[PDB]
């Protein structure tokens, strides 16, 4: 509702997160193999629908 | 309360805490009234998180005034009840960020 100097949204905030962690631990307690998952999720969240 | 929590009022807490109870510019017993005046909406608050003290580290204060005012044992046990408390916050998995 508020977005920054120079930018559309909040999306650019995703860049800081360490997805390996996240995916080590969602390997640890739910065995489920998503590392490629959550880039393909940052990069959907950046901008919706790209022409691929 | 949320509000006051962003506006990170455990921070501002802290110094009012230290001015009146390790400085002393005031009377023991008026002090304590005063302490126990304090301790009551710490311990009321919603907390969810240890992140929010992390911001103002007031168990530390808590702990030296605890410490100074050891003879008042109401204080110390408000104090040990307001700590057992929030050591039981965490955060569950909380993802790390890049530095």
């Amino acid at each position: 509702r508020s977005p920054p100097k120079d930018e559309d949204d909040l999306t650019f905030k995703l860049d800081e997160l360490i997805l390996d962690d996240y995916a080590t631990e969602l390997e640890r307690k739910h065995q489920l193999k998503k590392r490629s998952t959550l880039q393909i999720i940052k990069e959907e969240l950046q901008s919706r629908y790209r022409e691929i | 309360l949320k509000e006051i929590v962003r506006l990170r009022g455990y921070q501002c807490v802290a110094n009012i805490l230290t001015m009146i109870v390790l400085d002393q510019e005031q009377q023991q017993v008026d002090v304590e009234s005063f302490t126990l005046s304090v301790l009551d909406m710490l311990e009321s608050w919603p907390n969810s998180s240890r992140n929010r003290i992390s911001s103002s580290q007031i168990e530390s204060v808590l702990e030296s005034v605890k410490t100074k005012l050891k003879k008042i044992q109401p204080i110390g046990k408000k104090i040990n009840s307001l700590l057992n408390s929030w050591s039981k916050l965490e955060i569950s998995y909380k993802i790390p960020k890049s530095q």
